[PDB]
């Protein structure tokens, strides 16, 4: 039953802070040592370090000292890792973890210097079966979720990675009917609809 | 000779060594360790003031190698005690039986007991809904109890032990284990 | 400095087969006289998920499956049923001194039979045609191996990984031009070459196809 | 007045009330049993001895209650002992701590241990291959226990255990639970 | 002295539904603190077997359908996902006296559809003809309830001395019964008849199910 | 794997007594109770006794003292309950058991002052795809008869009917189902074994 939830993806500039919560439920908050863990550059994973939430006593790895500052706020039952003079290396997904066996949802850090332009969304559109496509293109950062029929036609959704190419994202979908997209960090929520032609 | 008062003290010898261990009792375990933690004070002073008061010669020949002993291994004895409470502040590492201490996150608040050894496996068992995790009675607890608990010791060690399984007996009674799976060193 | 590395780069077993994962140590992790090791698996967008937390017992509600072994610098774990639902990558971590280290990862894909692909072609939109720019698409469904070529009669490919209910791949190609250039060509050709036949498979329209 | 053998008495108390948990090497038990067994008659001996010795009319006021309080307390539990040894003839109904014993069968023998009380779940730990089920070391096992265990009193009260569930641990570790499923009156 | 009363005598119940059985005990069967409590489990041809061992604790390798509660002196067995492979006998134990008493027991019977018996009769076999007796035997399978009535006609009219029956217990399978109904006779009584046949009414199909035959059908 | 095998099924004539036994592997000898239980007239059971095999230690209740007696054999892991004095209201399935949860065969004893007469067998014939034959066991004593069809011939489809006691004669059936491709086109057979006069009878059914 126990619980944790990250705070969202955000887009920074270098050289600036940042600050992401792990709020918990299901569980007395203090008593476990809550881990955090960084996996970047795809398939990769390293450790920042853990705090006791009873009385402090943070533990980091040296490479991250003066990087990361753990914190805690009891009355909320919140954990509030930290970054500081932020760089283009340290684009990752942050997880937070308490015996190794309950883990976050991850919070996607974006560090560069571009706006957050709106994505574009267009219709595809053309046997024993029929297969329809919807297409999203130039948008920044990400990500973005491409919804069928808002949940439904759950049988043969095939969305592919994005694609970076001038700092545009394009992604397409195909289903074997409405194309929903949010773009969360631009609040952007487009909706299309596919003709027979 | 003397005999009546020397006697009496034989049946000391039947009250402790009987009824000292780690029992049930909470309060009865304090008194237990009060009367231990006293102890040490007295031999030094009986054996500075036996060996003080020079007679026939036998104040020199033992009474001060062995209070040389006892005081320098209470010395010792205090210095870790001190370097454990260094480490972690609960008022428990001054207990003169062990330098290991037990934290066990019950409801709400964080229990702290002596630890006669730091093992691989612990046991508990929760007979009548009266939790007792290493023969230390930590009160009246169900079947959902905590699964993360944690063994200080001084000597830059921290274990962290993890709920294995629990299983349920005769309604409100049952047991469960808990095994070591991460060290940090201090 | 206890850098540990897991290197098998890839696997590919079949059904039923067994599948084998050789994580080692390097030097000393055997502090108390035990050695301290978890296995971790994860699936894409998701959070790693411990199978195995000290070199054997696994953790609560993890198929038996799974087995962990090994001792001084070796240590391996063991699936011994492969079912079609394990297509994630694994890692190992210490969990013993100061810094605690992961592994490298290890793709385990499951082999199949083969299959051929499902192409389908879709042309430009006359909303991006207003914008001043042509985009045709070719998508290629449910096909294995995932080495297989694609030709236009400029391009960007996007692959999909292998599905967790049928263990295949999905590949989209996506041709941007200018609008312009467009117009001065009136049939295009989406070609994919397989090692499943011996002829190219073709998919083509032409602009009067409207 | 005399300093120096009072004073070294009290570091007796020293060796006592911190060893007295010894339950790893057999032949320490025993040897502490026995300290315990023959300590008994010794100190009312004394204690008549000073009652005898009639000086300032102290040997009447409280050391002739304490001597016989001592003897009817002594053969009340030499009694209880012997009846204890009627039921099971086990020899070792005759230590001074407890009148409830546990027998084990291993491999082809039976181990019996004093138990200081009957309760309806009962451990066993086997870390690192060495067997200890209600704190008594009974030896070198594996993960192979056996699926029945009993205890034995002297009024009726024949209990038979059943192994719960074991679990294994870390390679050759273990944790297993014996419950109580019958009870026979003698 | 500590009988034990556990009455439903017999108890019917379908696939899915949940079925309770309610041994109760005499006094005092509550000693140290906890009741002690045993519940069985019969098979026709089969050894008991031990399900719940102190009014709870499930015994390792049972399946978590069965469920022990109870306290003072009234006790219960559930069964919440009642299959078709449970249609044995249950027992109940105290384990805390000198004598270990039992109780009395309860059958489960699994409820279904109805079916018709499949119906088959055999002629005297050569064998036994030097013997001097002649056996006609009727055979119904897989019928559902338990109850139908056989009725052995000889020259016309019908025939009450002689004829046996013989029941199986419930099917593990298919929750069906079947029945076997022989006539014995002298070989002088066979001499001066010349048709026979076995008739099988269920309780259902008002129009009994008819099988006959002739002396001459060598 | 803690196996108990028992003696057999025994005719004993009234007055007379009888000793079960019940020998056990798996596991060493001494360290269990080996409670002794008996079934009688249909399904209600009953409780006689126990013993620690280490030392004696044996115990009744105050209903069948003095009508059993048990010992052991540590050499050869075996129990030996012996009944004295047998009546009619004696005959019942005994079983042994160690921790409630591990049984026995059981032992069926029979009580009585009659013969034992060997079984006659006869075979039944049909004088859809789906056929059914038998065969008739008739005039044995006393129980039990095993009835089995060629040792792997259609295990499945099998209905044998319990006896009925007929004028201290027993008499059995037993059925099987066959498609109709496979009548007369192979061949079936029913054997009987009667354990109580040393017996296999064998005999094949022929088409009519
Ligand atoms: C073995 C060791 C285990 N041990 N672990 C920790 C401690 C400890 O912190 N002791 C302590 C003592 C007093 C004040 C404080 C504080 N503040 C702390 C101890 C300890 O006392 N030990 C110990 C040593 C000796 C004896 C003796 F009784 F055998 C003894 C007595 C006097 C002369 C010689 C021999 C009995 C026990
Ligand atoms: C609490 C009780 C638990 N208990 N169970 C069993 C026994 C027993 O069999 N004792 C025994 C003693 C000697 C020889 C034999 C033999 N053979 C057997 C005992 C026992 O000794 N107990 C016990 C009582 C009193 C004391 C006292 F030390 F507190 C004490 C001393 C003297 C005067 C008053 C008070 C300490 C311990």
């Amino acid at each position: 039953e126990v619980q944790l939830q990250q705070s969202g993806p955000e887009l920074v500039k270098p050289g600036a802070s940042m600050k992401i919560s792990c709020k918990t439920s299901g569980y007395s908050f203090t008593g476990y040592t809550m881990n955090w863990v960084k996996q970047s550059h795809g398939k990769n994973l390293e450790w920042i370090g853990l705090i006791n939430p009873y009385n402090g006593d943070t533990s980091y790895n040296q490479k991250f000292k003066g990087k990361a500052t753990l914190t805690v706020d009891k009355s909320s039952s919140t954990a509030y890792m930290e970054l500081l003079s932020l760089t283009s290396e340290d684009s990752a997904v942050y997880y937070c973890e308490v015996i190794n066996t309950y883990w976050g949802q991850g919070t996607l850090v974006t560090v560069s210097a571009a706006k957050t332009t709106p994505p574009s969304v267009y219709p595809l559109a053309p046997n024993s079966m029929v297969t329809l496509g919807c297409l999203v293109k130039g948008y920044f950062p990400e990500p973005v979720t491409v919804t069928w029929n808002s949940g439904s036609l759950s049988s043969g959704v095939h969305t592919f990675p994005a694609v970076l190419q001038s700092d545009l994202y394009t992604l397409s979908s195909s289903v074997t009917v409405t194309c929903n997209v949010a773009h969360p960090a631009s609040s952007t929520k487009v909706d299309k609809k596919i003709v027979p032609r | 000779q003397w005999n009546l008062v020397i006697g009496f003290l034989f049946l000391t010898w039947i009250c402790l060594l009987q009824f000292a261990y780690a029992n049930r009792n909470r309060f009865l375990y304090i008194i237990k360790l009060i009367f231990l933690w006293l102890l040490w004070p007295v031999t030094l002073a009986c054996f500075v003031l036996a060996a003080v008061y020079r007679i026939n010669w036998i104040t020199g020949g033992i009474a001060i190698a062995m209070a040389c002993l006892v005081g320098l291994m209470w010395l010792s004895y205090f210095i870790a005690s001190f370097r454990l409470f260094a480490r972690t502040r609960s008022m428990w590492s001054f207990n003169p039986e062990t330098n290991i201490l037990l934290n066990v996150p019950l409801h709400g608040t964080i229990l702290t007991r002596p630890l006669l050894e730091s093992e691989l496996v612990i046991g508990a068992v929760i007979l009548r809904g009266h939790l007792r995790i290493a023969g230390h009675h930590l009160g009246r607890c169900d079947i959902k109890d905590l699964p993360k608990e944690i063994t200080v010791a001084t000597s830059r060690t921290l274990s962290y032990y993890k709920l294995g399984a629990s299983q349920r007996v005769a309604g409100d009674s049952g047991f469960a284990a808990y095994s070591r799976y991460r060290i940090g060193n201090y | 400095d206890i850098v540990m590395t897991q290197s098998p780069a890839s696997l590919a077993v079949s059904l039923g087969q067994r599948a084998t994962i050789s994580c080692k140590a390097s030097q000393s992790i055997d502090y108390d006289g035990d050695n301290y090791m978890n296995w971790y698996q994860q699936k894409p967008g998701q959070p790693p998920k411990l199978l195995i937390y000290t070199t054997s017992n696994l953790e609560s509600g993890i198929p038996a499956r799974f087995s962990g072994s090994g001792s001084g610098t070796d240590f391996t774990l063991n699936i011994h049923p492969v079912e079609e639902g394990d297509a994630a990558t694994y890692y190992c971590q210490q969990n013993n001194e100061d810094p605690y280290t992961f592994g490298g990862g290890t793709k385990l894909e499951i082999k199949r039979a083969d299959a051929a692909p499902t192409v389908s072609i879709f042309p430009p939109s006359s909303e991006q045609l207003t914008s001043g720019g042509a985009s045709v698409v070719c998508f290629l469904n449910n096909f294995y191996p995932k080495d297989i070529n694609v030709k236009w009669k400029g391009v960007l490919n996007s692959w999909t990984d292998q599905d967790s209910k049928d263990s295949t791949y999905s590949m989209s190609s996506t041709l941007t031009l200018t609008k312009d250039e467009y117009e001065r060509h009136n049939s295009y050709t989406c070609e994919a070459t397989h090692k499943t036949s011996t002829s190219p498979i073709v998919k083509s329209f032409n602009r009067n196809e409207c």
